[PDB]
């Protein structure tokens, strides 16, 4: 029922969202591959299966300086998206500087890092 | 704003969803001569009978638990519970009837508009930014190993060890008395708990440390008592938490936490074991001992195939990991429809919790 869940994995391709203050916000398609190191992202790769179905790989990417609420949310969103896709996604934790070969493979001009990002959603006690 | 309450055997951790920490942390104790809760119950213990409504992570006294919850809402958080969706936590393998009871009380006694119950160990894994791993959760009353894959615990592989903080406090009391001091009374128990939390650590190699302790004074520490007297603690510093690895120290035939962790992993599907070894997450107050992570890394390495990638994760905030995971979960835009509502409870009754809350 979340707008972005409805849009997730409808066709082959790559979808990227950024965790922004406890919400999943779509990343502009022109900005794909440029990751803020202070933020966390959810990445869904959808592949056409010969069987007509779609193959799903969910990757949650964690920037070196992302806050606990962002890394926590990215993980939970991953579980929820996977559940939404009837459990059929394979889940991958991707840490800045240690990303898997297949994840790095998604970005044809190579992925790049940039310092900064959106502020934490947490209220400080 | 939603509320998050994490009820343990020894401590209640409560607060507001979206906060980075619980605003209320207090002893899970109810005293009766018409009732006192927490710290105020402890200070007046000479004139009342104290009871712990939660034993080994499981609620066993529902009358007293209601008082804990009432005190949490009104005295600690100062909220009208009827205004706030409330997330509660539960132990691994919490009986079905207990889950239903929890639900019944929240809607029927406190009249919350919405509620949810989550497994404590799963919330801690989420707090570490993980969907797959094995949690070692050790508090005041109980220790669990909980393997989790793609967001969900594997019930068949969960291990329970009835040895935690309380036993370690009592043991440190015994070995300090054996050293030459006398820690025996309920007031002396509270002092020893502070020594435990301040001076104890886990030795990387226990026998080597026992040799260093007997030949030198380099491992000795001084502690000032409330009366002003200064005492010296030696090998007791590391002998106390060694009990976690060698439960025979208190006359228990159970395997140590390193062996239960291995055993838990080995009960899981062979295809996920690598992910488990690489994601050992520690949570709870009893995992706070300096050196515990380094020792677990060493012990699991000795148990596993030599080529296995092993990683122990011990966040500084792991006393409150369960609570923080709950705070994050309840704050998510996607969590809004996941709550059990008052309407849904009225339609379906308490059994709704088994369908809405894994
Ligand atoms: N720095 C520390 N070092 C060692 N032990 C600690 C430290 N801080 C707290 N503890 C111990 O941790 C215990 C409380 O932790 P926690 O709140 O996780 O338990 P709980 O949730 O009440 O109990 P359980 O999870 O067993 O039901 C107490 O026994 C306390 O003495
Ligand atoms: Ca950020
Ligand atoms: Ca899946
Ligand atoms: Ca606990």
């Amino acid at each position: 029922e979340h707008p972005e869940f409805l849009k997730a994995g409808k066709e082959p391709g790559l979808q990227i969202w950024r965790v922004e203050k406890f919400d999943l916000v779509p990343v502009p398609t022109n900005l794909y591959g440029d990751f803020f190191t202070g933020d966390a992202y959810v990445i869904l790769k959808t592949v056409q299966l010969r069987n007509g179905n779609l193959q799903y790989d969910l990757h949650y990417w964690l920037g070196n300086e992302c806050s606990q609420d962002e890394s926590g949310a990215a993980a939970i969103f991953t579980v929820q998206l996977d559940d939404y896709l009837n459990g059929r996604a394979v889940q991958h934790r991707e840490v800045q500087g240690f990303e898997s070969a297949t994840f790095l493979g998604y970005f044809k001009s190579g992925l790049k890092y940039k310092k900064g990002g959106v502020a934490s959603g947490f209220k400080h006690v | 704003t939603a509320l998050v309450c994490d009820n343990g055997s020894g401590l209640v951790k409560a607060g507001f969803a979206g906060d980075d920490a619980p605003r209320a942390v207090f002893p899970s104790i109810v005293g009766r001569p018409d009732s006192y809760v927490g710290d105020e119950a402890q200070s007046k213990r000479g004139i009342l009978t104290l009871k712990y409504p939660i034993e080994h992570g499981i609620i066993t006294n529902w009358d007293d638990m209601e008082k804990i919850w009432h005190h949490t809402f009104y005295n600690e958080l100062r909220v009208a519970p009827e205004e706030h969706p409330t997330l509660l936590t539960e132990a691994p393998l919490n009986p079905k009837a207990n889950r239903e009871k929890m639900t019944q009380i929240m809607f029927e006694t406190f009249n919350v508009p919405a509620m949810y119950v989550a497994i404590q160990a799963v919330l801690s894994l989420y707090a570490s930014g993980r969907t797959t791993g094995i949690v070692l959760d050790s508090g005041d009353g109980v220790t669990h190993n909980v393997p989790i894959y793609e967001g969900y615990a594997l019930p068949h592989a969960i291990m329970r060890l009835d040895l935690a903080g309380r036993d370690l406090t009592d043991y440190l009391m015994k070995i300090l008395t054996e050293r030459g001091y006398s820690f025996v009374t309920t007031a002396e128990r509270e002092i020893v708990r502070d020594i435990k939390e301040k001076l104890c650590y886990v030795a990387l190699d226990f026998e080597n440390e026992m040799a260093t302790a007997a030949s030198s004074s380099s491992l000795e520490k001084s502690y000032e008592l409330p009366d002003g007297q200064v005492i010296t603690i030696g090998n007791e510093r590391f002998r106390c938490p060694e009990t976690l690895f060698q439960p025979s120290f208190i006359g228990m035939e159970s395997a140590g936490i390193h062996e239960t962790t291995y055993n838990s992993i080995m009960k899981c599907d062979i295809d996920i074991r690598k992910d488990l070894y690489a994601n050992n997450v520690m949570s709870g107050g009893t995992t706070m001992y300096p050196g515990i992570a380094d020792r677990m890394q060493k012990e699991i390495t000795a148990l596993a195939p030599s080529t296995m990638k092993i990683k122990i994760i011990a966040p500084p905030e792991r006393k409150y990991s369960v609570w923080i995971g709950g705070s994050i979960l309840a704050s998510l835009s996607t969590f809004q429809q996941m709550w059990i509502t008052k309407q849904e409870y009225d339609e379906a009754g308490p059994s709704i919790v088994h369908r809405k809350c894994f």
